[PDB]
């Protein structure tokens, strides 16, 4: 169950759930495997915050073990498109398409906890059928592979060649090592 | 509202109520009467279920929860009214007709209402949920409306000789006018 | 659970859901697999918005992996019937049915994010029974398949032969490759 | 989830589900396979609207891929003994019971969309057990099949021999073909 | 999701479910397999309606395919015990127990739709175990059949010999044929 | 779904479910198999009604097909402990446990519908394990059987031997037969 | 506000309205009438349905809801005004034209209005919700506004003999000017 | 379903749940197999009642058939921690953990219904895997057994040797017999 | 079903559930297997309390059997990040990543119940696939193990060698043993 | 309102209360007394459960919630009044009888009531929840009502000498008018 917290205001007292109270403060929670349904809530939340105040920064706590590549792009595209800087914090764990959103945050507003861990790998998928159909499906994986590395390279600032060689296999980067790689600007020891 | 009930507490015990200007409202001579329909719902309505419980004391119990004990203690007595009987309602129809009869008798118009019409007005005029309040309304639309129109112009202006009646074929109230 | 949001109306404060609040601003989300129940809900939203302000144009965000074609057709007919222009902004992914609704949007208002990926194919259907039943049943499969081509050409503007050959097998059209094909006018980046 | 909507009434603002608002305008929605559960909800909506205002007309959309004959029949009987004309519109797809309920509306009020796909076939059922029980059970469904063709012929107006022949097997009727067949009229887009 | 109708009252606007609003108009719906919880729910509604107005007749629709016989008796005995005359409008499939409730309605107030289908059959139950145990249950089910056959004849008015004769084998009766058997008074005129 | 019923009050209308409205009139409902959870709800209602009016009698409808005997004791003990007499009305059928609670009502207030049934039989509890453990558990079930027979004798008025004979094997008692056996005073036809 | 309705209920029952100053006012010889522009929004409300052809035609029900049942009992009968017909609107247009003609007589300028011109004014000046209210503004903008421009400078300064016509294709009013 | 109950508070009418109303009267209900989640809920009720009125005494109705041993210790520790005497009543049945909590009540406030039952058995558990790990786990089960017997002896009053010999095999103690064993103070047939 | 409670205030009465009412007094319940979803509630609750009062001490009741190690670290990072001292209490059992959060409390505020049992062991995880992938994933669990021993050494105060030695296999540390091993400062029997 | 209790703070501690014009009042020779029935409902409340719990503590706990600590700290003492016992009612009946004799002494009538009547009258009106106010009603209903009819018209108009006694058989009071 989700607890209910009271928000004291001059007009009076209002009751909101624990998640809704933080949402009012521009704090969004990206928890669980990435999916179309959970992505719609994250996208809807970003649009609501933009209209309320398009100048304040938006914070996104990312604790996800990875998920659907198509759903993540929906969140990533909205983060860049909107004017507010979508700050990202890696709480607990970051994986493929969970870490991509972490680096997607605006420069100078990306952080990681001292004991947080982040991993990245190439898109994993498969198809079964005739050889003709497998050709088209296989080509899509290569197209997204090149595009995904181009985006991570644009945000991290590493060479495109570096990402493909390093992202061919799972790479476990600790919180301090993430700063050297370029995924995040620093560790969130304090403001 | 409960804030109003609090004002009445001092009224019953002390007989005085202070105002904004500080004037003491000494009204120990005025009689206080209140009307409420709180317990009537439990009396007429039977207890839900296959077996009917004793609802004799259920009406009084409702007054204990609605009204606070201090308020009920200050009351001198509670007057429990009873529903009107079949014979009592018939007399009410005569009472209203007497006011209309005497009101028109001085003008010179005699009124002779048939017994059948009186019985019909009782059922339609007296509703159990709303009481006998619609009696004045139906009496106005049924009797005052047609007679008033002919009073200014027509034979009804003088001579009277009005005789009301009711037809069994349609159950409607017929009207009679003569010079 | 969906979060709650507060609207500071002149009369007073009112609590709304993340989807209900966006619905008040003429925004519909086609999330999840296409189905009769989910599609029926979208129809209800379109009719409600039309009565509120027929002059204003409705906005729809297409994000779904596709589904049953019969249910999706109900959205197509309702979209053209209502006077408000049904803008279609593909978010994340557009399937055969999702793309079919994407093209249905009014000319000049359709959009696609920079990293959105579109996909189109032919209807997939199967039937089992006596040989005589498959013949009559299969006839409807070809009619609906061909019928969708004409509707696609009306909005896309491409030749019938071009859509027939491409629709024969799976075809993945990226965001820039989709504007060139004619499915959409341009990507939504700035205004 | 069902999105909420606000209605600006004279008294003030009122919040209720999207289906509840459309129900206020006498717009009933039929979706999914028909069953004994949703049937009562559809009938309940018709009965409530009738008591509120029988002079006005009720609307019903058909987006079902089939259903039980007994369950769908309950909605058909409701439209008959009620004064409000139950308008029938086919959204997306119809079936044996969807088409029957679609063509059961008052003549003229029934409409259809351009891309609607209709399907009509005889009732399908089976019983297993003792031969004696199968005889009465098998013989009973034939009477229902004839009843369906009889009532369907009334609203449509087609001959009983023609409607039963086409309904003997799977018959798909598109929106233009449906107008010629006499099942439904065309929606007034203007 | 059940709709949420709105009611216009002098005190203020109130939100009710479709089933709950119908309960105000003495309209009760019955559907699905008879169950202990389902039966107690119908019983609870009947008791509330009796206290509200013991004179106004109650309406009880039936669209169930049959269920446990024991739980169904709780609805029957309740209908007889309460003073209001509970009409029975069979809107769909009515099995043995479903039909039993239809017959249990007040004489001169029972009804059925023209396309409604009602089928009555002897109570069907099974039991397994020791030879002595099956004998006890076997005797009990026969007693239940006698009670159901005896009460059915009383309400319908048909001779007990005819009731027990046809009930042995599965029987399907249409709405017009029901009037001949005395099961229902007459179909709805409009 | 449970229907809602409105009761008119001086200040404002109150919405209550059909089960709670009847509970206000001292009408409890015992439906379904007995269990530690449902029994906890029944005893809770009894204790609540006792505080409201310790003089008015409670009405417990019984339409249960039987259940665990452990939970039944909670209802039986609660009925005897509270001062108000509980009126047990057999609706539909009463199994061994249901019949036990049925006869457990105060003398003169136990009734059964003319078409209701009343079944009584010994407990069917079984245990498995080592021979030593079976002996311990086996001796316990006999005590419960004897205890139930003794309690039934007090309420029904029959001798312990008579209850043992009738409870040795399953037996179905019709509504009129229940009056002869002594479980209830008479049928509920008039009040 | 709700408190305002109670002020009317008191006079309808007792017939005397007290004043804080202490003056006693009697409504026995005073006729009371009140208008309510309710139900027009419900009728003009666009239906949420797909066809949008749903018409309410039951505006009387809304009237009873906006008012408390107590107020309805005091009033004996309510007056209802039916929607006007297009033919009746033509007479309203002539009323404004007559006033304009009288105003122009002081300057010696005549005004001729064609039968086709009146049709344009009636449709433009009549609204379902507002009725004849726009007619004052519509008549002024169409007839008086251009007139003043020519009357200030042009042939219409003297001589009068004003003429009005409308083109059939574009349905626009053109006023000929004569010296 | 949970029936609602109206409370005639001095301020005005107030609607409460069947369990919420009883919780206001310091009456807590323990039902079902002991678990971490339900045990936490019981602990929460005890702590909340402590601050409301520490002078008063809390009541607990135990009707559980036994469950997890770890969760049960949290309830016992909280009962002894808080100053209010947590009275315990055995409704229907009390298992090993249920009986351990029943006897844990303060002296002079433990009661049991006449037809109630109790049972005490040694902790049951098993481990599978490496032999060394089984040895660590094996000692733990035995260690927990000695802890319960040591604590049960203090509350009941019997010697630890007596508890250990009897608890080797499950023993069912009726309400009269239970008082002799020291688990309960007196029967609840009347006060 | 969580019971509801009333909070009497000068402005009025506020109805809150039991869990939310305790949250109002800086009490967070960590019960059940550690997961990414439940972790957000604990993290969101801690942040909500810091805003209300950044000086008062938060309390965390750990009654969980352990779970995902990476998910639990999000709570530990937040505990040390926020200025408030997150006091920890052990209810029932404590396992891997449950005990780590129990010992992460500030010095002088960590406590355990007298009967609470603590369990400490190294992380357990398994991965199957290519030998190269297994080696990469193997280094992560080994690296996390070293970080866990280093972090636990700081709080407990034992050397990394000694904690590493005990963590090789399961070690059930009782309440007195835990205080001895530095897991907590003292017990709550008398405070 | 709870905010009104703050005015009495300085009155109970500082001993003065300034007015709008700056005049300082002196409460040093004033005895301040307050009456409340907050904890009454909580005490009489019947607990739900098998084991009845003593609700005497709820009397003071409710008072603490109504009055802040600063308000109660200034109070010299909080005296809790207890329900009147049966023995106290006997003395209360004598008080009302004496008060009734003072009302009759003005007219000249003298009332003498036997001890047996007092005991029967006490039991009839003994209500623990209502304190002693009901004793007024039984005296009014049993003694004053029969006397009012005689005092106005009858033997008791002049002379009095009223005797009240109860016969065990009837279990009702007897009144003897001796003028």
């Amino acid at each position: 169950l989700v607890p209910m917290v009271i928000e004291q205001t001059s007009r009076g007292e209002r009751s909101f759930d624990i998640y809704s109270r933080l949402l009012k403060e521009r704090v969004i929670f990206l928890t669980g495997q990435v999916e179309d349904h959970m992505a719609n809530l994250i996208v809807a939340q970003m649009l609501f915050l933009e209209a309320e105040n398009p100048e304040k920064d938006i914070y996104l706590y990312i604790n996800s073990p990875g998920g659907v590549i198509t759903a993540g792009m929906s969140i990533y595209d909205t983060m860049q498109f909107i004017k507010p800087d979508v700050s990202t914090i890696c709480m607990g764990q970051a994986a493929s398409m969970g870490a991509f959103l972490l680096t997607a945050g605006a420069k100078g507003k990306r952080f990681c906890l001292p004991n947080s861990r982040v991993m990245i790998h190439q898109p994993l998928g498969g198809y079964q059928g005739q050889a003709t159909d497998i050709e088209i499906h296989a080509r899509e994986i290569l197209k997204v592979k090149g595009r995904m590395n181009e985006l991570m390279a644009l945000h991290t600032g590493q060479s495109l060649e570096q990402i493909e060689r390093d992202t061919e296999r799972d790479r476990f980067l600790s919180a301090p090592e993430a700063v050297e790689y370029g995924l995040v600007d620093s560790i969130l020891t304090h403001r | 509202h409960p804030d109003v009930f609090n004002i009445l507490l001092q009224v019953m015990d002390n007989g005085t109520l202070t105002d904004n200007n500080g004037r003491k409202a000494d009204f120990r001579n005025v009689v206080l009467v209140m009307t409420t329909n709180a317990g009537v719902r439990e009396t007429e309505r039977k207890s839900i279920g296959l077996i009917h419980q004793d609802n004799s004391t259920d009406a009084m119990e409702e007054i204990k929860k609605i009204f606070t004990p201090e308020f009920r203690n200050r009351l001198d007595n509670i007057i429990w009214f009873d529903h009107l009987s079949t014979d009592v309602i018939h007399q009410v129809v005569d009472k209203f007709i007497v006011e209309l009869q005497v009101q028109l008798d001085q003008k010179g118009v005699s009124l002779e209402v048939s017994q059948e019409a009186r019985n019909w007005l009782a059922e339609k005029g007296y509703d159990r949920a709303m009481g006998a309040r619609p009696m004045a309304r139906v009496i106005q639309d049924n009797l005052k409306k047609p007679l008033a129109n002919e009073l200014l112009f027509g034979s009804l202006v003088d001579g009277g000789q009005v005789t009301v009646a009711l037809d069994k074929e349609k159950n409607e109230l017929t009207y009679g006018f003569q010079s």
